[PDB]
């Protein structure tokens, strides 16, 4: 229910930027206005190819989902905790008089 | 006569219809008359199904001789009842490996060691482990070989298993069993030097409501001395709800124990000689040659350990003089093994002496720091997987 | 710059539909996983609610 | 490599065998196991092993000896007690695979862990002579030194399927 | 028709409004027809609303056994959350505009409460259930429409309760949901005097079919928006707050279970276990941008 907000933009601009590719294409083609300004900006897009390859970022995203994981780490803590409370109440409820 | 159905009823009656017999309670006869050979037509061929409940109550009144002498024509077709008629709840096949088997185990280095039955006979073991490599005495007898008999692969499969689900539910199992199995445990992974999984077995098996002392585990109380001591940089102090009278009561029975706990503080040779010819009746009590060179490891432990975050470099013949090492050129040697045990921050400079420190655990840099957590990820998965069916299954809790 | 014109837009459809299909693949994973999760959940709760009575 | 495949076949298949398998194989594995320098469970093994097996097998003797030497670490040592008996096709071979494969893990951690070392020292620690050593670091171009003969060993979807996880925990 | 419920029919509406099922029974209103001006600035000024709990009036309706919610938003206000019958001070507001609101052919007139607490919800609290309970006698039909905005926030569902509140001397019969809510120290044993007064009403959404292709074509350009949220920077400190929060969770849980709010052990839990949902799935969002755009690898 999140993610679908991101489809809708991407194939939005994907039907924006297809009928680019589309007339695009066709510019190669014929007849189709041959303009010096059509891929060249493609050249630009793939010089803007994965920006921040940089290992700043490497680190920046080891830090970010480790710090998640440990957080997922800790919930491993919180499930199975619960679960053991629980298990020590029946233990207390069965075995013995809670 | 008195197999007219009744191999009829392990050929054919099995899987019947009013024909619930021999499995639900619970072996080299089966049946002590002159034809013994004939005990080996059609047993261990087919499948140990559904025909549980009764013949084995009406046939109770032979249980005589279980030792009879096909100890490899009908341990034959038991090797093929392992492989052909392995079965269906087959824990309760441990009837005749308790009064067979057992029995068989006792010859087994009697003749040797287990030589005929391992390998395929772990089909049925398992067959009779349902899920977890649940728990039984087979690995009580296979798991005692592996240890002490110089057979330690058929358990492999079985070395680091969380396996759960015994069945004491008419017998089918013994405090001995558990015992046994979280012991070898221990002495397998001693010498397996996996020290921490088995100082575990034991401290979670110790914890079990203890009454009954044994010199059984005496020994295990003192090998996990020996690991939660070398195998750690000093002593652990453990979960304390082990038992009443036992853990209290060779908590004194480790009087040297406690003493030679300092003594991991204390750093004499002489002192931890004379208490390891004190002991060399443990020492060697089941061909544990080297225990006392165990001690000594985790004696250059504290000593590397120590100089470990001590300082960057020293003049390492002069440090080895600190540190009461037994040789400058001989301490690069065992520094270098532990670069072998691939430990140490450490390096190897002839020329000036040097030895430095390197500090590089981790730089958190990794698609390897991914793979340790995504081994956290799986495991802590499984763990809650078995979290919310436990929980689910507390639901099954009746009338409360 | 006269012309790898045709080439280079056609290139450019290939990578942009490739990124796509990667990301595609993810999106019906995502309509398997917590998809897969909603089924999941729900069976496993009516399991829950059946265990009562 | 296939040497290991030789060494994992051989051993569950030996131990398939008894009465007694091959006492000759018995050593065969030995060396097998020794492959990974796998000394303990070997030493275990070997005391499993027979005894007519052990000295009637020579072979045998002289691979426990050389496992012995190997517990020294004594390279030059244990590279004799290679030629000392010889199992062709089985042992001696895989004698040769073993031997350059552990050589070059003392290579390896070695060159690592060197700060300084005349690379003599070493180079007898992988039986290579003075001027072996000399070609493996001028080929390598690791410096060396007059009078020290001083090394310079230099030492060196995906997250779909992740998010589908980490639903299956937090969205369960 | 889609537009069939969108019709105010203002004679039937007012009609139902006159109708005073209540009076004869006060479960009669179950259902919640809502359109999205609730969601709309309930929404967005409970959180532009920063942390100032909010009141006043709601459009809206009845149809057949159904409260419908045209409106709900919050105020520029405070108070709210501690306030003596809040909500009164904002009807002001469609003191006039539903008044030329029907010079439009807006001719619907006031029905409900408009409100938020930002931060934590959109309810009546303990000196707002005398505001609830007094006014639910006062001005029966009458609801606690109940969705907190930073649940709404870091949740991903709009948890919307349409709570006629059980009057004095109306008890929770068979259905009185009662929605239990973590409240402050302010309210919660207030809440704790008079959680079970109330029921929630089955809080439907109408719309047109206008309704669904603009929203989908508002996703149709925000997905550029989606690939670029960063807020796992956003409330990293709000994760931090759920830290202490939790903790000192487990430490009540602790001091519950000890030797005898109820079972606050596995109330913990789940709070833990969902609160970190939250910060994963948060880190899930980043870490799909981050390693999209950045395996780009020319
Ligand atoms: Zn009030």
């Amino acid at each position: 229910e999140h993610l679908i907000a991101q489809h809708s933009a991407i194939k939005m601009l994907h039907s924006r930027v297809k009928l680019i590719l589309e007339y695009v294409k066709a510019s190669e083609a014929g007849e189709v206005p041959f303009n010096h300004e059509i891929l060249r900006e493609a050249y630009a897009l793939c010089h803007c190819l994965p920006v921040l390859s940089t290992d700043k970022f490497k680190t920046d995203f080891y830090d970010q989902c480790n710090d998640v994981g440990l957080m997922a780490y800790l919930g491993t803590i919180t499930k199975t905790c619960n679960t053991m409370n629980q298990f020590v109440n029946k233990f207390n409820v069965l075995y013995d008089r809670q | 006569s008195a197999l007219e159905q009744f191999v009829n009823s392990v050929r054919q009656l099995s899987a019947q219809g009013q024909m619930t017999q021999l499995c639900e309670l619970i072996k080299s006869g089966e049946l002590l008359a002159k034809n013994l050979s004939h005990l080996d037509t059609v047993l261990g061929a087919l499948d140990v199904q559904e025909h549980s409940l009764g013949v084995l109550a009406v046939l109770f009144v032979k249980f005589s001789m279980p030792s009879v002498p096909d100890f490899e024509t009908l341990f034959s077709q038991v090797q093929l009842f392992i492989s052909t008629c392995n079965g269906e709840h087959i824990r309760y096949a441990t009837d005749t490996f308790a009064g067979l088997c057992h029995q068989l185990t006792n010859a087994l280095v009697e003749r040797k060691q287990p030589l005929r039955g391992i390998g395929i006979l772990k089909q049925a073991i398992d067959k009779m482990q349902m899920n977890t490599n649940q728990l039984t005495s087979i690995h009580a007898d296979l798991c005692q070989l592996c240890l002490l008999a110089k057979c330690f692969k058929p358990a492999l499969p079985y070395l680091d298993v969380d396996m759960m689900d015994i069945c004491k539910e008419n017998g089918a199992y013994d405090a001995k069993h558990f015992l046994c199995y979280y012991y070898y445990g221990g002495m397998i992974y001693t010498g397996l030097k996996n020290f921490e999984r088995a100082l575990y077995f034991y401290e979670q098996a110790i914890t079990t409501p203890a009454m009954a002392v044994s010199h059984i585990m005496l020994e295990s109380y003192k090998k996990y001395i020996l690991v939660s001591l070398i195998l750690l940089g000093k002593v652990q102090q453990l979960p304390k709800y082990t038992s009443q009278i036992v853990g209290r009561f060779i908590k004194p029975l480790s009087n040297a124990y406690h003493e030679l706990a300092q003594v991991y503080s204390t750093n004499n040779p002489s002192e931890l000689r004379n208490l390891v010819n004190k002991h060399s009746e443990t020492f060697t009590r089941d061909n544990n040659m080297g225990l006392v060179k165990q001690c000594l490891s985790s004696l250059y432990k504290k000593n590397i350990q120590r100089l470990t975050k001590t300082f960057l470099t020293l003049s390492l013949q002069d440090m080895a003089s600190r540190v009461q090492l037994s040789g400058p050129q001989e301490a690069e040697k065992y520094v270098l093994h532990m670069i072998e045990d691939g430990e140490i921050f450490a390096s190897i400079n002839q020329k000036d002496g040097m030895v430095s420190f390197h500090d590089n655990p981790e730089k958190y840099n990794n698609p390897a720091m991914l793979h340790n957590i995504d081994q956290e990820m799986l495991k802590c998965i499984e763990l809650d997987e078995r979290l919310k069916a436990m929980d689910q299954e507390i639901t099954v809790n009746p009338q409360f | 710059r006269k012309k790898d014109l045709s080439a280079i837009a056609r290139t450019l459809q290939e990578w942009c539909v490739g990124c796509e299909v990667v990301l595609s693949g993810i999106e019906e994973q995502v309509s398997r996983a917590n998809q897969h999760k909603e089924q999941q959940l729900g069976l496993k709760q009516q399991i829950e609610s059946e265990v009562a009575n | 490599f296939s040497f290991k495949k030789l060494l994992d076949q051989c051993e569950n298949q030996e131990l398939e065998a008894p009465g007694i398998a091959t006492p000759p194989v018995y050593g065969q594995l030995l060396a097998l196991y020794l492959l990974h320098n796998d000394m303990n469970n070997a030493r275990y093994l070997w005391k499993r092993i027979p005894p007519a097996i052990k000295s009637a097998n020579s072979e045998l003797g002289g691979i426990w000896s050389v496992g012995q030497r190997i517990w020294q670490r004594d390279f030059p040592g244990i590279y004799t007690t290679i030629n000392a008996h010889q199992w062709s096709e089985t042992v001696q071979p895989i004698m040769e695979a073993l031997r350059d494969a552990t050589r070059r893990r003392a290579f390896a951690l070695v060159s690592q862990a060197y700060t300084s070392i005349i690379a003599d020292d070493f180079a007898a620690f992988v039986g290579l002579p003075v001027e072996e050593a000399v070609k493996g670091i001028l080929e390598q171009g690791w410096q060396a030194d007059s009078t020290t003969r001083m090394v310079l060993p230099r030492k060196p979807e995906q997250q779909l399927a992740r998010l589908t996880d980490y639903v299956a925990f937090l969205e369960n | 028709s889609i537009d069939e419920i969108y019709k105010y029919d203002k004679k039937q509406q007012q009609e139902i409004l006159a109708a005073k099922p209540w009076t004869k029974d006060h479960h009669y209103f179950k259902y919640c027809k809502i359109s999205a001006l609730a969601l709309l600035k309930m929404v967005m000024h409970a959180r532009s609303g920063g942390n100032l709990e909010v009141m006043g009036l709601m459009l809206g309706k009845v149809d057949g056994e159904t409260m419908i919610i045209m409106d709900s938003f919050a105020l520029p206000v405070e108070g709210t959350e501690t306030r003596v019958n809040a909500q009164a001070a904002a009807y002001e507001y469609m003191a006039a505009y539903i008044e030329n609101a029907k010079q439009v052919g807006r001719l619907e007139n006031a029905i409900g409460w408009y409100h938020s607490h930002p931060g934590y919800g959109c309810w009546l609290s303990g000196i707002d259930v005398s505001t609830q309970m007094l006014n639910q006698q006062f001005q029966e039909p009458f609801v606690a429409v109940v969705i907190d905005p930073t649940r709404t926030i870091s949740a991903g569902k709009v948890n919307l309760g349409a709570f006629r509140t059980y009057p004095k001397g109306y008890k929770p019969p068979d259905e009185g949901p009662s929605e239990y809510q973590t409240i402050p120290l302010n309210k919660i044993e207030d809440f704790g005097v008079h959680c079970k007064q109330y029921y929630a009403l089955e809080v439907s959404y109408f719309k047109s079919s206008l309704d669904r292709k603009l929203l989908e074509l508002l996703w149709n350009k925000y997905w550029v928006n989606t690939l670029s949220s960063s807020s796992l920077l956003t409330n990293a400190d709000y994760t931090t707050g759920q830290v202490f929060d939790l903790s000192e969770k487990l430490e009540q849980s602790e001091a519950q279970l000890g030797r005898g709010s109820e079972d606050k052990l596995a109330k913990a839990t789940r709070d833990s276990c969902k609160t970190t949902i939250e910060a994963i799935h948060g880190l899930m969002s980043q870490v799909i941008k981050d390693k999209l755009f950045n395996q780009i690898n020319i």
